């Protein structure tokens, strides 16, 4: 009766962890006591049993004790000269110089050593084993890749390291103690009215602490000055109120105010952050928290000399590894490729009828029409051997042009592998000759036949189909014109229109133009991105192009309204982008996005950067801004150069700089492009290589960890699990690599002991780790006594890390528009392939557990009033009405924010409250509605719909929540956040846009991001897009809105 | 006609390149206050926007405005070229595109949740079979470094019976007497150990590029089912497109 006895015969009964593997070779955990050969100088292998923790200081002093007792030991020379090597997990013979380095540490292929006396005489040098550890491939994997382009990276990027390097020992002390401990600061220093009003009359008052003898007492000396005075005027206040006395005068107070104030400079007690130069407090970000949170600011004195003694010497030091040809104007004929065999390709012949190879000309749009070959020798051993025929002169080949292609099977049009390649190199050359490429396998979300927004080169991996190919020979390496000769080529051009008949110009093409027009170019440049401009647009202001120098910021609409494939067009362009004005940075970062691959173009744009970019806003920008790398066509290029001083510059950006390269090592199309850039910041950044190598080597030992916990710890109790995690933290090598070293997620907090009590994996499946360190400050008790994050290796990070990053903008653009919501954009960090830290915000719950903990014995239904029980119990008297305000207000930017972007459903577990009554999401899923790639259709949700325990809270416990002005005042605040947002709607999509280069599946082409253009209602004007929030908020909640 | 042309849709920007999405060069459609209806045009996987002015009773593209309507405007260019409107539009309207006939309405939406569900089925299917190439793929060129590894280890073990050799046969006719079969013996032993530790090696490397060809093997049989299945998920996928356009909230239930 219930399956109309249906039978399945095919049925029968009988987290996402990744393969790597670390300390020994198929073996995540080395035995605690273990054999090791060690071979000898005189060619005998004696076998030691070494404790897994064992340092090389302790198994070198053991061998040759235990050497004496086998034969031949008198060719032995004394133990001092000797080194260990061997052969690691990456294929590659390494020396251990660092000898009290542990066995289980030293990455070994197999257990065995070998005993020799150490060459490269410069033991100094073959220290670059620091930057490959740091890097995750060896340097000497670099030094033997044959590729030109590689060695020239190599050498030339030194330039910028170089550069930088010299402006941190400018200065110095002072601009090394500027680059390792940059100022922590806002970008304006006009502060929002909101703020403004939480203070006395423009004035905080602010703590002061102070040390003498044994370094046991402190003294506070709690000031109240003027908010925008500055770190010096503190100083001077502290040291007057900490000097003033009965047995001075005023005179001789004055006098040793002036020997007392430049000795010493501003700490914030509890982490490592300082005040080391003119702003305004306000300006700094401590501060301004302090103020929003209601809190007194604890700065410390600090010595000067104290500090500069901290400070390490960079000691950068150069590493080991230090014509006339035919114009492309010149070649008088249209394009043509040979495609010769593909070799592997992997195909049912049932299946499949019969397949050929689809190419086009690129420039990210198509410079001609896209053309196929015959269907050949269908899946077997396809062969063609056909010269495709572009229909495009070669002189119109624009310098970023690259062929796409794919080999697609039959309306049966589908593709199985496809490929891209630059038909220049990056010395300016036509390609010539014959070529092998390895293609990619066809990604999640593009259907389509072709992949022009795909990285360009060929797929590392080997066993790919590998298609080749043979482009045209004109007797000459052909190259691209100069820049010089495209000028007056564009000269002659401009002049050239000035005398076509007035008759001709009237076909797509005064010296005054009307004022209808005037207006309407203006209003083509106020559309987002995405708004696709029409033939008559592009026709319209490329003819007004002169004019467009006016409205600066029309640039990126008037380069897609250029004919690449008309290089007449293309010089003169060139000539306008030479001198146009500087642009906004939000502005310019759109021309950095795979649109604008032209070199001009987006040299321009890193032009802008180098004006306006603040090293505020560049490392809030960071993660968009190292992506857009995988759109530059080569790798020396402007904008790298641009990113890496920054990085050497500045401590805090180079920081996050090496995290998110770093993340990324693992994919192929990437990693050697990365790597490079990695081994170059390691190599000039100073120092912090040595701190982050401790963060790396912490990392990777979590990474073991959780690794052995999700495979071979699974169907064990918590309490098994537990006992194991506890007993390996308490390992030698354990404590070593994870308590001394700065937390990734922000390198102000150091991590000092573990509390391994306070340590312990999650309920979840992924099996996080919840882990906790004591706060090794002076001062770790007016910040924090104990630090704590979790480590979840299995979930893919970068999803979230966007949504936050998202969130944190949202906020900075209402704030500082005067108009205080307040998110929580918790601190998350993707370090690997789907490993990751996400900062704890302590005092904070799910809906979920204020439900329990306030559910009566009965489970008759829970109550709608508990979670306004619970706040009321944690909130009351007057601070009551400021924890509702303070609910009120992020419920509401929460709401906003999670509607436009269009995260997972919210619902009991992924909402949170913390006891001040703040409310905060998390675990936002898939982020512009990928779900609806089921079906969607046109969903435009509201994923966070308030149930009546929200409404309740806002409206403080009245019923029928709907009709108070508790309400209405809530109401207003999501009406004029939707539309602040909708007025930086450029910025988001392109935000969005320069994260198409990531392998996101939420992220693979522009109509994922079209999402965000519905529920802005761009299309729309501003007052039907109030009313369209509205109604999309009506009809979620079922009445209210109106 | 006007709103009943088959063409004619009347959609957002965003609904029309899903309609636009995968078809053919020269195929085609037609769609605020900049000015009236857009012809949006397909040509090699890229979408040419054209607006269509309407002002003293003419519909036209720019000058030659001598067309009274807007279906009088397509039925001309579905048979001619737009090259000579604008320079570089080389392509006709030739594809002007817009399954049961279950005038059922409730059978139709009952197959869109069949389809639906079977689409659902297959691209769980797909997404699966794409993680197993991926850790194949890295499974593989693990598998690739442990082999050099292990070459690498071999060698230096090669070079260590070389290396004893030197000396080992430096000791036999240096003194021969003393220690005759006692200390050779002994030197012997280590030898033997020695050879017989490479002999396990060897066959540890042998071991591994059996399992890399099986592995290399099982790598191709992924990678040709992912190809069998992607056709399928298209069609799929797009009959049910057009079973949803054909009905067309309610459906939630069916989705
Ligand atoms: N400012 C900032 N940018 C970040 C990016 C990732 C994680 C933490 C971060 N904090």
């Amino acid at each position: 009766s219930y399956y109309h006895h249906h039978h399945h015969h095919d049925y029968d009964i009988p987290m996402p962890p990744r393969p790597s593997s670390g300390e020994l070779w198929g073996i995540h955990l080395m035995p605690p006591r273990i054999l090791v050969e060690c071979l000898l100088p005189n060619g005998m292998i004696v076998t030691l049993e070494c404790l897994r923790e064992a340092t090389l200081i302790t198994i070198k002093h053991e061998l040759f004790k235990e050497a004496r007792k086998y034969p031949l030991h008198q060719l032995l020379q004394d133990e001092s000269s000797y080194i260990f090597v061997s052969v690691t997990q990456e294929a590659e013979r390494e020396e251990f110089f660092d000898e009290t380095r542990r066995l289980c540490d030293l990455r070994l292929f197999q257990p065995f050593l070998k005993v020799i006396e150490p060459v490269g005489n410069r033991e100094e040098k073959i220290l670059n084993r620091e930057i490959g550890f740091a890097i995750g491939m060896p340097v000497c994997e670099f030094d033997m890749v044959k590729d030109p382009e590689v060695q020239d990276f190599r050498r030339n990027i030194l330039n910028v390291c170089k550069e930088a390097v010299d402006l941190r020992d400018l200065n110095s002390p002072h601009s090394r103690a500027m680059y390792v401990y940059p100022p922590n600061v806002e970008s304006s220093p006009e502060l929002p009215k909101h703020i403004y009003n939480k203070l006395d009359k423009g004035q905080i008052i602010v703590v002061i602490w102070v040390i003498v003898s044994p370094n046991n007492d402190k003294q506070k000396y709690t000031l109240k000055i003027n908010h925008d005075c500055v770190p010096e005027q503190v100083i001077a206040e502290a040291i007057r109120k900490k000097t003033r006395s009965m047995l001075l005068s005023s005179e001789q107070l004055k006098l040793c105010v002036l020997e007392y104030q430049g000795k010493y400079i501003l700490k914030v007690c509890g982490c490592d952050e300082y005040f080391l130069e003119k702003y305004p407090l306000s300006q700094y970000k401590y501060i301004r928290s302090c103020i929003m949170l209601g809190r007194m600011p604890n700065l410390m004195l600090m010595a000067k000399e104290s500090l500069y003694s901290q400070l390490p010497m960079d000691c950068f030091t150069m590493p080991s590894y230090s014509t006339s040809t035919k114009s492309l104007w010149v070649i008088n004929s249209a394009l043509r490729i040979k495609i010769l065999c593909a070799t592997y390709v992997n195909v049912n012949i049932r299946d499949i009828d019969k397949i050929y190879v689809r190419t086009g000309i690129y420039h990210g749009g198509e410079p001609l029409c896209d053309n196929v070959n015959t269907q050949r020798v269908p899946c077997s051993n396809p062969r063609w051997n056909e010269w495709l025929n572009y229909d495009i002169y070669i002189p119109d080949l624009p310098r970023a042009a690259r062929l796409c292609l794919s080999i697609c099977s039959v309306e049966e049009h589908c593709p199985l592998a496809w490929g891209n390649i630059n038909l220049f190199d990056y010395t300016d050359t036509l390609v010539s000759g014959k070529m092998a490429l390895n293609l990619w396998p066809v990604p999640h979300g593009l259907e389509d036949l072709l992949n022009p927004i795909g990285v360009t080169g060929s797929n590392p991996n080997k066993e790919t189909p590998c298609l080749e190919l043979e482009f045209d020979w004109f007797s000459s390496v052909v190259k691209f014109p100069d820049m010089s000769v495209i000028e007056e080529h564009a000269n002659w051009s401009v002049s050239r229109e000035a005398g076509f008949s007035y008759s001709h110009a009237g076909l797509s093409n005064d010296n005054e133009l009307r004022e209808n027009d005037k207006e309407q170019l203006k209003a083509i440049s106020t559309r987002d991105p995405l708004s696709e401009i029409t033939e008559q647009e592009k026709d319209f202001l490329w003819s007004h192009r002169h004019y467009c120098v006016t409205i600066p910021e029309i640039l990126p609409k008037l380069l897609l309204s250029v004919k690449w494939n008309s290089r007449d067009e293309v010089a003169q362009m060139y000539c306008l982008v030479k001198d146009w004005p500087p642009i906004k940075p939000e502005q310019a970062m759109e021309l950095l996005d795979c649109n604008y691959p032209d070199p001009m173009v987006r040299g321009f744009a890193v032009r802008c950067l180098e004006k306006y970019l603040t090293d505020d806003k560049l490392s809030q920008y960071l993660i968009q801004l190292v992506q857009v790398l995988k759109y530059e066509q080569y790798l020396d290029n402007l904008l790298v150069r641009f990113l890496l001083k920054k990085a050497l510059t500045n401590q805090r950006i180079g920081h996050f700089f090496f995290w998110h390269l770093k993340s990324e090592m693992h994919n192929k199309t990437v990693s050697q492009r990365f790597g490079l850039l990695l081994e170059s910041y390691c190599r000039a950044c100073g120092m912090y290589l040595k701190h982050l190598n401790r963060q790396v080597e912490a990392m990777e030992k979590l990474i073991n960890l959780t690794d052995i916990l999700k495979q071979e710890k699974k169907d064990e109790t918590q309490k098994v699990q537990m006992k194991f995690l506890v007993e390996q933290m308490r390992r030698p090598d354990f404590m070593d690599a994870l308590q001394g070293f700065l937390s990734p997620l922000n390198p102000a907090h150091q991590l000092g002991n573990l509390r391994l009590e306070e340590c312990r994996i999650m309920s979840s499946a992924k099996r996080p780790l919840w882990l906790n360190w004591e706060n090794p400050d002076i001062m770790s008790e007016l910040l924090f006594q104990n630090n704590e994050i979790i480590f979840k290796n299995g979930d893919d990070l970068r999803q979230d890390m966007l949504t936050l990053q998202i969130i944190r903008i949202m906020e900075n653009i209402w704030q500082n528009q005067g108009l205080d919501l307040r998110m929580l954009p918790y601190g998350c960090l993707s370090i690997g392939d789907c490993v990751g830290l996400i900062e704890v915000v302590r005092n904070s719950h799910t809906i979920m557990q204020i439900q329990c903990k306030g559910g009566l014995k009965g489970a008759l239904q829970f109550n709608s009033h508990t979670l306004h029980q619970w706040l009321k119990d944690k909130n009351k008297g007057e601070i009551y009405d400021a924890a509702i305000d303070l609910f009120t207000r992020s419920c509401a930017g929460y709401c906003v924010a999670t509607f436009i972007l269009g995260i997972g459903d919210r619902h009991n577990s992924n909402i949170m409250v913390k006891d001040d009554g703040q409310l905060f999401h998390i675990d936002f899923g898939h982020f512009l509605d990928h779900k609806k790639k089921k079906f969607g259709y046109k969903r435009e949700r509201v994923p966070f719909v308030l149930t009546q325990d929200f409404l309740i809270v806002i409206s403080k416990g009245a019923q029928e929540c709907t009709k108070t002005r508790e309400f209405e005042r809530f109401q207003e605040m999501c009406y004029k956040a939707y539309l602040a947002i909708r007025q930086h709607a450029n910025l988001f999509i392109n935000l969005f846009s320069m994260m198409l280069g990531s392998g996101m599946p939420e992220l693979q082409s522009f109509d994922d991001i079209a999402y965000i253009r519905k529920t802005l209602a761009l299309d729309k004007t501003e007052q039907e897009a109030l009313e369209y929030f509205m109604k999309q908020m009506n009809d979620a909640h079922h009445g209210g809105w109106t | 006609s006007l709103q009943d042309a088959e063409w004619y849709w009347g959609i957002s920007r965003e609904e029309v390149n899903e309609k636009l999405r995968d078809t053919a060069d020269g195929t085609f459609l037609v769609r605020k206050m900049h000015g009236d209806y857009t012809l949006t045009l397909r040509k090699g996987g890229n979408n040419k926007l054209i607006k269509i002015f309407h002002r003293d009773g003419k519909y036209g593209f720019s000058d030659p405005l001598t067309f009274s309507s807007v279906v009088e405007l397509i039925n001309h260019y579905r048979n001619e070229s737009l090259a000579q409107y604008n320079p570089k539009l080389d392509v006709k309207l030739l594809y002007p595109v817009s399954v049961v006939k279950e005038d059922n309405i409730e059978a139709v939406g009952k197959k869109l949740h069949e389809y639906n569900t079977q689409f659902q089925e297959k691209s769980r299917e797909y997404d699966r079979l794409y993680e197993e190439y991926t850790r194949t793929s890295q499974e593989i060129q693990m598998k690739r470094t442990a082999i050099e590894a292990f070459n690498e280890t071999i060698k230096i073990f090669e070079e260590q019976c070389q290396t004893q050799e030197r000396y080992s046969k430096e000791y036999i006719e240096k003194f021969k007497r003393e220690g005759n079969e006692k200390e050779i013996q002994r030197i012997m032993h280590n030898y033997d150990k020695l050879k017989s530790r490479i002999s396990e090696i060897i066959d540890s490397r042998r071991r591994l590029e059996e399992d890399l060809k099986k592995q290399a093997a099982e790598y191709r049989e992924i990678d040709k089912r992912m190809n069998s299945i992607k056709p399928d998920l298209i069609q799929l996928r797009k009959t049910r497109d057009q079973y949803l356009m054909w009905l067309t909230k309610k459906l939630n239930e069916w989705l």
